[PDB]
């Protein structure tokens, strides 16, 4: 209670939040539908972490916020469709997963993460962990005859 | 001149799907014409299984050269590339 | 039956166009779609 | 069938009375639409006549060729297109300024007539007669045969934010004019749609034809509730769209490409 | 009543011009982009009410931005004739006006026609540039339409960039003609490659570039 160096970043994931409400609202989905094909499953991937890590008796989460912000942030800059230090090539990489970054962004918010999911530090660096290698899986391979 | 220093090496780093197939597919053929074979052969006998466990424990010694569309390449080992 | 028996060609002749059409495309191991003339026909394939 | 879906401005989408008066105004009536007969009568006189209907209006409309024709109005049609004598014989003389003189009954006679006299002339008034009837327009776009009133339920946020439905109307046709009828004031300009995608690369440009081109392909596969992946109609819709131009799925089009002559004699 | 019809169509000509000046880069001053139906009909119109179409052709000079990015980009000058139909004397007096102050690009806005003797002239008049456009085509300006993306011409440095990212040849990019309407509206000549960044339902974003054939 009472911080402000905890604040901002409680802040900034809010603003990141809302610019893309207002990107998915204004610019793709202009309709409303939010219902659509994505790789990686997060409800199967958070559920099996509660399987794991056995997430009942509601026990006091040791999981703290600038934790978890940051390594949504640090995930979300880890999604690797294209490689390269090139400056279009990272134009490029943020075009292609700008929306699956508005999913794991929908899903692994702090106030959902604490409240409605109850994960503790293991459950979250696994639901992490299985972000990256699922992401790394669903990509299509070199040689494809499309 | 058209091969490319492991450093600028853009491509994936996993094997895909059409490489793991013909790497065992020839290491399996390289085999069955009584080739060295680097593991330990415990149980099984067939050159694809032989193979199949050689992949795994990256001790195939064969070498991907994934050729782009301006005719460059990159050279990957196969003990270097990432197997699923 | 006499659509079953006859639509059946022109659903056939279709599906060869479309593969004669779309044979030579494949994924590069810089994730382009390019043709057999090595032409850019998508930069990144399903834009995903 | 090819068929514009016309969206009209806001103020205009949800009346009614304003967006059928765009409908009026969008939609096209040629002379032939509101014609019902016409006769060819040999009027000696300009003065006089030797009728007994018309032969008080021009007593009424006094104080060339003998050749005189006489087309009649029919009621209904007048009324349900909005027109009347006047614009009627105004859009005559556009294109007959002055090699041809009209003569027209008020609109409140009890029979809605037009006479013309032109300035042997048995056979160009009958010339004349076949060119008016399938020439001369009234109001709205050609190429656009027929406009409905047609009702879209548009999911729209509310003011709290949330998506709530709202009813508004826009007009559907017979026929293709994008360009003219995108500069009809009262429609949407930056939102009127064709089904003919050569319309929209002749009119929008080539990422618009990839748009439309999509936008057929998934009404015609998901017509029965069958899906398929977005990349595949993407990949169809970008080979199609690659060279700057509409690249059919036929010898005409797979043939003059840059490919190897192996390929395409295999085809 | 149809000259009040005439005359708005005149105006939305006229500021579709202006919206495309200044979209390519040329430096429009924020009153005449206002231009009102009202206004615009007093400064042009007759007591007769009807239109002098040779007080609207202007002049043109580029926004510093777009000389710092174009470097290629001159002096614009706009016309909207009063003939009709145009033929080769009307094009003959235009391209020597045009040479006559070394004004890189005119545009020629015409109403019914532009014949072919006269089209002939549009290419044999280096160093500058003649573009045409009819009237009918400019009343909408079909950048504004949604299922039309914002396409941006790239620089001599960024098209390079472009090449050598992709390892690529001019003749392996998707291509766009030199009449597609928003080449046509952007004024792209040969070899130069536009950028369209554009919805996407699979990744959010995507950007596409072609080159001008």
């Amino acid at each position: 209670l009472g911080d402000v160096e905890l604040q901002k970043e409680l802040n900034s994931e809010y603003e990141q939040l809302v610019s893309d409400r207002k990107f998915l609202r204004e610019i793709v989905f202009v309709n409303g539908d939010h219902n659509w094909p994505l790789p990686v499953n997060l409800r199967r991937i958070i559920q099996n972490a509660q399987q794991i890590f056995h997430l009942d008796r509601a026990k006091a989460s040791d999981l703290t916020i600038p934790e978890i912000i940051h390594g949504v942030r640090d995930l979300c800059k880890k999604l690797f469709v294209l490689r390269g230090e090139n400056e279009l090539i990272k134009e490029a990489q943020q075009n292609a997963t700008s929306l699956f970054q508005c999913l794991v962004r929908a899903r692994l918010a702090t106030r959902r993460i604490l409240e409605e999911f109850r994960l503790n530090r293991d459950a979250f660096e696994w639901v992490l962990g299985t972000i990256e290698a699922q992401f790394q899986r669903s990509l299509v391979h070199p040689g494809e005859m499309v | 001149e058209l091969a490319i220093l492991k450093e600028e090496r853009t491509t994936t780093p996993y094997l895909t799907k059409y490489e793991r197939a013909r790497i065992l597919g020839t290491r399996a053929l390289q085999i069955s014409m009584n080739a060295p074979v680097l593991v330990d052969i415990e149980g099984e006998t067939d050159p694809l299984q032989i193979a199949m466990k050689e992949l795994s424990q990256r001790k195939i010694p064969l070498v991907i050269r994934r050729y782009l569309p301006d005719g460059s390449y990159e050279d990957w080992g196969c003990d270097e590339l990432i197997v699923d | 039956l006499i659509d079953t028996a006859v639509k059946t060609a022109e659903t056939g002749y279709i599906q060869r166009r479309l593969v004669k059409a779309l044979e030579d495309i494949m994924v590069h191991y810089d994730g382009t779609t390019r043709n057999s003339l090595g032409d850019i026909i998508q930069f990144l394939y399903g834009e995903d | 069938t090819p068929a514009l879906t016309v969206y009209l401005d806001r103020e205009i989408a949800l009346d009614i009375e304003k967006a059928k008066v765009i409908q009026s105004s969008i939609e096209y009536t040629t002379l032939k639409n509101v014609t019902s007969a016409t006769e060819i009568y040999y009027d000696p006189d300009p003065t006089s006549t030797v009728i007994e209907e018309d032969f008080d209006t021009v007593e009424a409309y006094f104080s060339q060729s003998p050749w005189l024709l006489r087309l009649e109005l029919d009621r209904a049609r007048m009324l349900d297109k909005q027109l009347t004598m006047n614009q009627v014989a105004d859009k005559i003389s556009e294109v007959f300024s002055d090699d041809l003189f009209v003569m027209w009954s008020e609109d409140n006679a009890d029979k809605l007539i037009i006479r013309c006299r032109v300035i042997e002339e048995d056979q160009m008034l009958k010339r004349i007669e076949a060119h008016m009837l399938d020439l001369i327009a009234l109001r709205g776009i050609p190429g656009i045969s027929k406009v409905y009133m047609v009702k879209h339920k548009v999911s729209v946020p509310d003011e709290s934010g949330e998506y709530k439905n709202e009813e508004l109307w826009a007009l559907e046709t017979d026929g293709i004019n994008l360009a003219e009828v995108m500069a009809v004031p009262g429609v949407d300009s930056s939102r009127t749609y064709s089904n003919s995608f050569v319309e929209i690369l002749s009119v929008l440009g080539i990422e618009a034809t990839r748009s439309s081109l999509y936008k057929e392909i998934l009404n015609v596969i998901a017509f029965d509730g069958s899906y398929v992946n977005y990349r595949h109609m993407a990949l169809l819709v970008d080979v199609m769209t690659s060279r700057g131009y509409l690249m059919a799925i036929t010898r005409h089009g797979i043939n003059r490409a840059d490919t190897g002559a192996l390929m395409r004699c295999s085809f | 009543e149809d000259n009040n019809r005439i005359i708005s169509r005149l105006w939305r000509s006229f500021r579709t011009v202006k919206e495309m000046a200044a979209d390519r880069g040329y430096f429009i001053s924020q009153e005449e982009m206002d231009q009102s139906l009202e206004e615009f009909r007093s400064k042009i119109c007759d007591s007769m009410g009807n239109p002098q179409r040779k007080l609207m052709s202007f002049l043109a000079n580029p926004t510093p931005e777009a000389l710092e990015k174009y470097s290629d980009l001159g002096t614009l000058w706009v016309e909207f004739c009063d003939e009709p139909s145009v033929g080769i004397k009307t094009m003959r007096n235009f391209c020597l006006r045009i040479q006559e102050k070394n004004f890189s690009t005119g545009i020629f806005i015409y109403q019914n026609n532009i014949t072919p003797s006269a089209n002939k002239m549009i290419p044999t008049v280096s160093p500058a540039i003649i573009e045409t456009f009819q009237e009918s085509d400019l009343v909408v300006n079909i950048t504004h339409h949604e299922l039309v993306p914002k396409h941006i011409r790239l620089s001599d440095g960024e098209k390079s960039q472009l090449l050598q990212r992709y390892k690529l040849k001019e003749s392996q990019l998707p291509r766009i003609q030199r009449e597609d309407p928003v080449a046509r509206y952007l004024g792209l000549k040969r070899g130069q490659v536009v950028k369209i960044i554009r919805r996407s339902e699979t990744s959010g974003r995507y950007a596409s570039y072609r080159i001008c054939l």
